[PDB]
């Protein structure tokens, strides 16, 4: 999806395994605030969201809290207190083409600035001025919305990057999402110290 | 697209009266898109009147902008000295932002007669081959004055470039400067130079004559 | 307020690139549009172009070799126009409106310097001093005038001065005109008594910092 239309999905009622995330050795960034993402494997929450996006390779760096621009103000801004982790890598190969790729957009002006996680879909012609645009663009009246143009030339600065946030929710709640558990093979007829379940 | 027309071409209008600038359009403008700029000779212009009814930040009272539709006025209530520049009308909401052919407001005085001034080539210029002779009129208001020179009791023409000076302050009366550069050929060919001059403010066309036998 | 580059002397077939930057404003929420005017003539349009897309318009006459850009690091924006003519010697100006948010002022109050471009193929030269001594046929009344012509310079700017800047009262200069040589010439007179002339040293200074050159031609009546 595009930065201005940030897709969601709620995960919850699962096994999951961070591990495999963590050793793909693909990603290029890789922050996890406030957990360990070593341990993320010994710790269960009740439900996570996953959002993903396409942006700058330059932007990356406005996915985090406490960052100022006209991604955090306009597209996609996260909670000072955000926990959860951010990835992102570059996909060169798949979304720049030759000619360029016009599918994905971003938000350029705003009245107001955005609270952490939502969405803006509307495409109501701006109003710079002090005078009604009344459904016509020209001078102080302006389209909200603009595309960027990947290039396979281009820098790797201004190259595409694929970005993923991750979530944890914690809430009184059963707290089903949460990573697996290893077990040895039995042995009896000895003393040993066991722990079956609980 | 729009075209914007200034009716009024120059209005030579003494301090103190009141002041009217037209422009027009020929098909129907948008009143929010309308200006008004005010220009000296030598200075980026500065906007006057905005939005065909209001004035920029620190425009004086003076001004003001009236009409719609087709047809737009612009009044200064009493002139000031630095209120004599050149005004623009301007549209701002088609695609083509056509300006205005512009109108310059001078002061208004009483008619001066001009004087004629003749200027003999200098001898060391003879040794570039080309002649340049000047005739030079002095203080007229009126800007209108012509002068043809005469060379041999004949008309030549091409060579006759004119200079016009900018409008005085202390009494605001325009001087010219005509510059006959002839080829050293035609001036041996010839014996009798001379400018003559015709001016809203003599009565006949003065003469100026001179004679290369007196060098 | 808007900063522009300064003035160019540039050769026919080629092209030039003019700046213009702005500073003291939010100059995201601004537009800039491009005005040029002649040598005392009206002015023209060249096109305008929104800072905050990059969407450009463009009058119809210049739509094929004028190109507007912008950088937002140096909140600077450029013209380029190629195949340049002579008629394209002129000066340009760029206007923005004033913006300090979301909000914007609705006119063009902002303007800048101006830039001078002249297109042309003669190159630099100084120039030639020419007494214009006052005569009996000059001399009229009392009043008689009398001066220096400034021939074939190149380079537009000149001064003309008299006794050192001393004797400035009734001096006329008259705007310089072209050539059909494509070298510029002035005239610059002032105005004496009949009995001034034999009693003073008359003399004008003329300079012309292209060429570096800076005469003190003294003017003598002729005989």
């Amino acid at each position: 999806a595009s930065v201005y239309a940030w897709n969601r999905k709620r995960i919850s009622n699962c096994v999951a395994d961070y591990s495999v995330l963590y050793n793909s050795a693909s990603f290029s960034t890789f922050k996890c605030y406030g957990v360990s993402p070593t341990k993320l494997n010994d710790l269960c929450f009740t439900n996570v969201y996953a959002d993903s996006f396409v942006i700058r390779g330059d932007e990356v760096r406005q996915i985090a809290p406490g960052q100022t621009g006209k991604i955090a103000d306009y597209n996609y801004k996260l909670p000072d207190d955000f926990t959860g982790c951010v990835i992102a890598w570059n996909s060169n190969n798949l979304d720049s083409k030759v000619g360029g790729n016009y599918n994905y957009l971003y938000r350029l002006f705003r009245k107001s600035n955005l609270k952490p996680f939502e969405r803006d879909i509307s495409t109501e012609i701006y109003q710079a001025g002090s005078t009604p645009c009344n459904g016509v663009e020209g001078f102080n009246c302006y389209f909200p919305l603009q595309s960027y143009g990947f290039q396979p030339t281009n820098g790797v600065g201004y190259q595409p990057y694929r970005v993923v946030v991750l979530s944890f929710e914690l809430l009184h709640a059963p707290a089903t999402v949460c990573g697996p558990k290893k077990s040895t093979n039995l042995v009896k007829n000895k003393c040993v110290n066991f722990n079956f379940n609980g | 697209e729009i075209v914007l027309t200034q009716s009024p071409g120059t209005l030579s209008l003494s301090p103190g009266d009141r002041a009217i600038l037209s422009c027009r359009a020929s098909q129907t403008v948008n009143s929010n898109y309308l200006a008004w700029y005010q220009q000296k000779p030598g200075q980026a212009p500065r906007l006057l009147i905005y939005g065909t009814s209001s004035r920029a930040t620190g425009i004086p009272d003076r001004f003001s902008g009236s009409g719609s539709g087709t047809d737009f006025t612009l009044t200064i209530s009493r002139l000031e000295p630095e209120d004599f520049a050149v005004y623009y009308c301007q549209q701002y909401g088609s695609s083509p932002w056509l300006f205005g052919q512009g109108t310059k407001v001078e002061i208004k005085r009483t008619v001066a007669a001009p004087s004629v001034f003749i200027f003999p080539p200098s001898d060391e210029q003879l040794k570039s081959g080309t002649a340049s002779v000047v005739c030079l009129l002095n203080n007229f208001y009126p800007r209108e004055a012509k002068v043809q020179w005469k060379v041999d009791n004949a008309l030549q023409s091409g060579n006759s470039q004119e200079s016009v000076t900018e409008q005085d302050s202390k009494d605001s009366t325009y001087s010219l400067s005509s510059t006959l550069t002839l080829s050293k050929a035609d001036y041996e060919k010839h014996k009798v130079y001379a400018c003559e001059v015709t001016h809203q403010g003599l009565s006949s066309p003065v003469t100026k004559s001179f004679n290369r036998g007196e060098c | 307020q808007l900063v522009q580059s300064g003035p160019e002397v540039k050769k026919p077939g080629t092209s030039v690139k003019v700046s213009c930057k702005a500073s003291g404003f939010t100059f995201y929420y601004s537009a800039v549009q491009w005005v040029r005017q002649a040598r005392g003539q009206r002015l023209e349009w060249l096109g305008w172009m929104a800072v905050g897309s990059g969407k450009a318009n463009y009058a119809q006459k210049f739509q094929e070799r004028l190109t507007l850009t912008r950088d937002m690091s140096t909140s600077t924006a450029y013209m380029e126009l190629s195949s340049l003519r002579s008629e394209d010697t002129a000066v340009y100006y760029c206007a923005a409106p004033n913006c300090t948010g979301g909000s914007c002022y609705d006119g063009f109050n902002l303007w800048g310097q101006g830039t001078v471009v002249t297109v042309s193929s003669a190159s630099t030269k100084g120039p030639s001093v020419f007494p214009l001594a006052p005569s009996s046929k000059s001399t009229s009344g009392g009043t008689a005038a009398l001066g220096c012509l400034v021939k074939d310079y190149f380079p537009e700017p000149v001064t003309v001065s008299w006794n050192s800047g001393a004797l400035t009262s009734g001096v006329h200069t008259f705007p310089a005109v072209l050539q059909s040589s494509g070298l510029y010439s002035l005239s610059s007179v002032v105005t004496v008594p009949s009995s001034s002339l034999g009693t003073q040293t008359y003399i004008c200074n003329v300079n012309h910092k292209p060429s570096n050159t800076k005469v003190d031609k003294k003017v003598e009546p002729k005989s």
